[PDB]
């Protein structure tokens, strides 16, 4: 079974750059190989067939080449719209296999998050269950590290981060940690705080409320 | 040219579902037929082929002799019945078409693509969400959202104010809970001055509970 | 000679004009080679299609296809070849009669002698 390493799993540039992107074979293909294009909630666009044709309507920045076992994509000047997932695949034998993908993300200057935290809700601690919610919002870049103290207690196994894709206007990132504790852990503590490390920050910034 | 997927849906482990492919534009008869998925956040997996032209089948090893493809030329249409699912099979499963036809294992790029069909294999039973407010802090731009926990199966929509606000609004994607529910959050920021004095409601509907929330969204 | 053209079948003749060519190629490889075979469909003048196969297989294959008519903008108005690794080995002539009628019976191949 023949694998496509792709690389890198994601990068970041700006407008009118040029982005090369790799694929290898752990056995030969020929030139049964193909790159698509794949915006979120859509279906995959052909790029290029044949590992090194370009497919009818695409843009002539984008151009594949082939030498041995190693696949090359090649955007000439990143547009607007060019900011997507790119796969690899290879159709030369049974199964075919895809690369494992690589993101283009837009570069922009480093933002620091707004902090926000949410005390769980008098009608969702009715049913037993309390959630506490940690709000980052707009930052850049992606990389960001939250976690909860429960007067100071340090939490772990019970939180769960979620992450927007970029935004369309300014390009930055929210995350959402959610903290989940059943009731009765949640009214034997008092302080709740989440504190966030991210580059845009000096130090780290804590966010806290008082159960109460 | 298009390619149109139906029979997505829910079942159980160990349960059956038909995905088809209806086809226009070109006979199925000089193409091949491909079914790719892609599981939540994750990348595409090939999962079967046909060749209806020779009548040949290639699956995914992870799917032979649970998944049988197949084709009808008459009513250029492909079928892809999916007995004994697991929970791994969970996905958006794409149609997809490369011209021509070999009568062994080799295919030209696959140059078209259905829209995609959520295909949910779990034990969890249909159930609407619970919409719990997030509301805004006494030290003070504020943020106030929704919290839209313990809903399935994917999908649901979140507006605020029926869509008249739009501009600061992040709705975050579902996260797969181990009491195999769902539960996302959904935020807006907005003036700290307009806190008490404008109206903010979050509208969440999901369709296959057939139910609508709306819930409020103010300062305690 | 590594691969051979054992036979091209016209599965939709007579047609229209307008109509596309579907043919199914059959073909024999002795054994296993490098690079790549290229098929070229030409209407004698503009192509039709060039289809790929590689890595070639091995023993007797066959493989169908739909390539699109000619453009009667480019024609005027009184008016298939292998090669590996872009070395022409065999080539076959057809003659063909809006109602196209391809003389099939009556294919003219020709080979050509390369190195692999």
């Amino acid at each position: 079974d023949i694998q496509m390493t792709q690389s890198p799993s994601s990068l970041s540039a700006s407008v009118g750059d040029r982005v090369t992107i790799t694929c290898r074979a752990s056995q030969s293909v020929s030139s049964a190989v193909a790159w698509y294009q794949q915006k979120p909630g859509k279906a995959p666009k052909l790029l290029i067939y044949s590992a090194s044709s370009l497919y009818s309507g695409v843009p002539s920045r984008f151009s594949g080449s082939r030498s041995g076992t190693d696949f090359t994509l090649t955007i000439s000047s990143l547009q607007p719209e060019d900011f997507a997932t790119y796969y690899c695949q290879q159709s030369s034998d049974d199964p075919i296999t895809f690369g494992q993908g690589t993101k283009v993300e837009i570069k922009r200057t480093v933002a620091a998050p707004s902090v926000f935290i949410f005390p769980p809700s008098d009608s969702q601690l009715k049913s037993g269950t309390a959630s506490v919610v940690c709000l980052l919002n707009n930052f850049y870049p992606r990389e960001a590290k939250v976690q909860w103290k429960v007067d100071n207690a340090l939490q772990s196994g019970n939180s769960q981060e979620s992450v927007t894709e970029q935004d369309s206007k300014d390009s930055t990132y929210s995350l959402s940690s959610t903290l989940t504790l059943s009731k009765a852990d949640y009214e034997k503590h008092k302080v709740y705080a989440c504190e966030v490390t991210h580059q845009g920050l000096s130090s780290p910034v804590t966010k806290s409320f008082n159960r109460g | 040219v298009q390619l149109v997927e139906s029979g997505g849906g829910l079942v159980q482990p160990g349960g059956s579902l038909r995905l088809s492919c209806a086809a226009s534009g070109f006979n199925i008869s000089y193409s091949s037929i491909h079914w790719v998925r892609q599981a939540p956040g994750k990348g595409l997996e090939w999962v079967a082929s046909i060749s209806s032209y020779y009548g040949s089948t290639y699956y995914a090893d992870s799917v032979k002799g649970r998944f049988t493809i197949s084709a009808d030329t008459s009513k250029n249409t492909a079928y892809l019945q999916m007995n004994s699912l697991r929970a791994e099979d969970t996905a958006v499963y794409y149609c997809a078409r490369s011209r021509g036809q070999a009568s062994w294992d080799y295919w030209w790029a696959m140059d078209y693509w259905g829209q995609g069909t959520l295909v949910t294999v779990s034990s969890a039973s249909t159930k609407g969400p619970s919409v719990f407010p997030l509301a805004p802090s006494s030290k003070s731009t504020a943020a106030l959202g929704c919290l839209v926990k313990d809903y399935f199966p994917e999908p649901v929509t979140v507006s605020w104010n029926s869509g008249a606000l739009t501009s600061g609004v992040h709705t975050f994607p579902a996260v797969l809970q181990s009491s195999g529910l769902y539960s996302l959050s959904s935020v807006v920021t907005v003036p700290s001055s307009s806190l008490g004095t404008q109206t903010y409601i979050c509208n969440v509907n999901h369709k296959p509970s057939n139910t609508k929330v709306d819930k409020k969204v103010e300062p305690k | 000679s590594i691969v051979s053209l054992l036979g091209i079948k016209v599965l939709n003749n007579p047609a229209k004009f307008t109509d596309p060519y579907e043919f199914e190629i059959t073909f024999e490889c002795l054994e296993s080679l490098k690079h790549d075979l290229e098929w070229k469909l030409t209407y004698v003048d503009q192509e039709l299609d060039s289809i790929l196969v590689g890595p070639v297989p091995v023993g007797v294959n066959k493989f169908v296809f739909s390539a699109d008519p000619p453009s009667a903008e480019l024609i005027p108005a009184s008016e298939l070849s292998c090669s590996y690794d872009g070395r022409e080995f065999v080539r076959v002539g057809y003659y063909v009669n809006i109602v196209r009628n391809i003389l099939a019976e009556k294919p003219r191949v020709t080979r050509f002698n390369i190195v692999w």
